[PDB]
């Protein structure tokens, strides 16, 4: 079956730079043109570049022209994408596409490979700070909000991953520079503040953790 | 919408 | 550029219903050669795209018989004839007559259910944020169906859309409804010009909006 695998996506400063590539398995790679399209959070995919079979023919899309080249190495079954001057705006995942073609025209990209990240940001690493949401009714909705973290990887535990099933986690948003998210908790009135009830916030790349007692105002 | 290499 | 555009961006479907979805180009999609360029991909959460549909009508390779596509010119329609759960995603139309090759903004496809009004509660800034010199005022809207709801803050009966962030759970896998967290962020400063905060949410299951406060000095 076809393959495509991308990689050499990561995090890198504003005007930095990255050279992706994809490896290419079971069709004869060299019959076919390739692309790459890259897809930002909650967008449509969005055309990169192309580059035809035996690489007579390459675009660019108007908003990567100047800054990324696309090259192709038939004999190791591998497709390339150099991008310079990097900005936010090509924060993205990047896919790999292989074009079909009957006679002489490319017309649909048909395989496509899972993508490889590009983060293109010049925030550091910052553990979020934690701050309780507690209510100052049979049910009582409790939270916490995790604030002014960076990179996004946080996780949420309610009293040691007992409490689950009445847990909402809400994604992160950038704001700052920075993520912020929050995470909800539903237990009965009888439950709480009679017993107690704890959020524990990790954040593995700035190795924190910290535990907040929510306590009645 | 492209050329292929014949 | 040819634009695609897709109707509705938002489709809540029965499973074992019909679903219909639309998209339109900005530019004839019939190319020189005669062929017309007119693709559809589905798009599940963390995958990349996989093609349906392509050159209007022709299923792709393992695509099943319920994913039908046509049209012509400039109007084009995905039919799924009988929705299945492994159809839910984002659908997006694609035309690759004309450089450059373009997509639509897509449609998710997602779960009916009966309506449900949101449960709705409203937090203060912690003592600690006030002290690091901002002031956060949190409201969560919970388990609710369908997913359009609006939130409006009021500062001392008057609204206010500077320092709001909103953000949405995706369809919960066990009862098909959606939540909701809307963040009013402030300094210490402008937290303290003021005393009488109020989330409030308009939702279709009543005419009289949810309203939710609480006062600073309390």
């Amino acid at each position: 079956e076809v393959k495509l695998v991308e990689s050499g996506g990561g995090l890198v400063q504003p005007g930095g730079s990255r050279k992706l590539s994809c490896a290419a398995s079971g069709f004869t790679f060299s019959d076919y043109g390739m692309a790459w399209v890259r897809q930002a959070p909650g967008k449509g995919p969005e055309w990169v570049a192309f580059i035809s079979n035996l690489a007579y023919s390459i675009y660019y899309a108007d908003t990567v022209t100047g800054r990324f080249t696309i090259s192709r190495e038939n004999a190791k079954n591998t497709l390339y994408l150099e991008m310079s001057s990097l900005r936010s705006e090509d924060t993205a995942m990047y896919y790999c596409a292989r074009y079909d073609y009957d006679n002489i025209l490319d017309y649909v990209m048909d395989y496509w490979g899972q993508g490889t990240s590009v983060t293109v940001s010049s925030a550091k690493t910052t553990p979020p700070s934690v701050y309780p949401l507690a209510p100052g009714g049979s049910s009582v909705t409790l939270g916490c909000l995790v604030k002014g973290y960076f990179p996004e990887s946080v996780t949420v535990t309610w009293n040691s991953g007992s409490l689950s099933s009445s847990v909402h986690t809400f994604p992160a948003l950038l704001q700052s520079g920075l993520y912020t998210m929050s995470s909800s908790v539903t237990v009965p009135s009888s439950t709480w503040p009679s017993q107690t009830v704890t959020c524990s916030v990790a954040h593995p790349a700035s190795s924190t953790t910290v535990d907040k007692k929510l306590e009645p105002s | 919408q492209f050329r292929h290499d014949s | 550029d040819v634009v695609m555009t897709q109707t509705p961006l938002s489709l809540p479907v029965s499973l074992g219903d019909q679903a219909s979805i639309s998209c339109r180009s900005s530019q004839s999609l019939v190319h020189s050669d005669g062929n017309t360029y007119l693709h559809w991909y589905l798009q599940k959460p963390g995958q990349s795209p996989k093609l349906l549909i392509y050159k209007v009508s022709n299923r792709f390779s393992g695509v099943p018989d319920r994913f039908s596509g046509s049209g012509s010119g400039t109007d084009f329609t995905l039919k799924i004839s009988r929705v299945e759960a492994e159809d839910l995603g984002v659908y997006f139309c694609s035309q690759s007559t004309h450089v450059p090759p373009t997509f639509g903004g897509g449609t998710k496809l997602e779960i009916k259910r009966a309506d449900a009004a949101p449960t709705v509660s409203i937090f203060p800034p912690s003592s600690e944020q006030l002290t690091s010199g901002g002031a956060s005022v949190v409201c969560f809207l919970n388990n609710f169906y369908p997913k359009d709801i609006n939130v409006k803050w009021k500062i001392d009966g008057s609204e206010r859309q500077n320092g709001v962030l909103n953000s949405w759970t995706d369809q919960d896998s066990k009862d098909s409804t959606y939540s909701m967290s809307s963040t009013l962020t402030l300094t210490k400063d402008e937290y303290e010009r003021h005393n009488s905060y109020t989330c409030e949410a308009t939702h279709k299951t009543s005419t009289s909006p949810i309203v939710k406060s609480f006062n600073r000095n309390e």
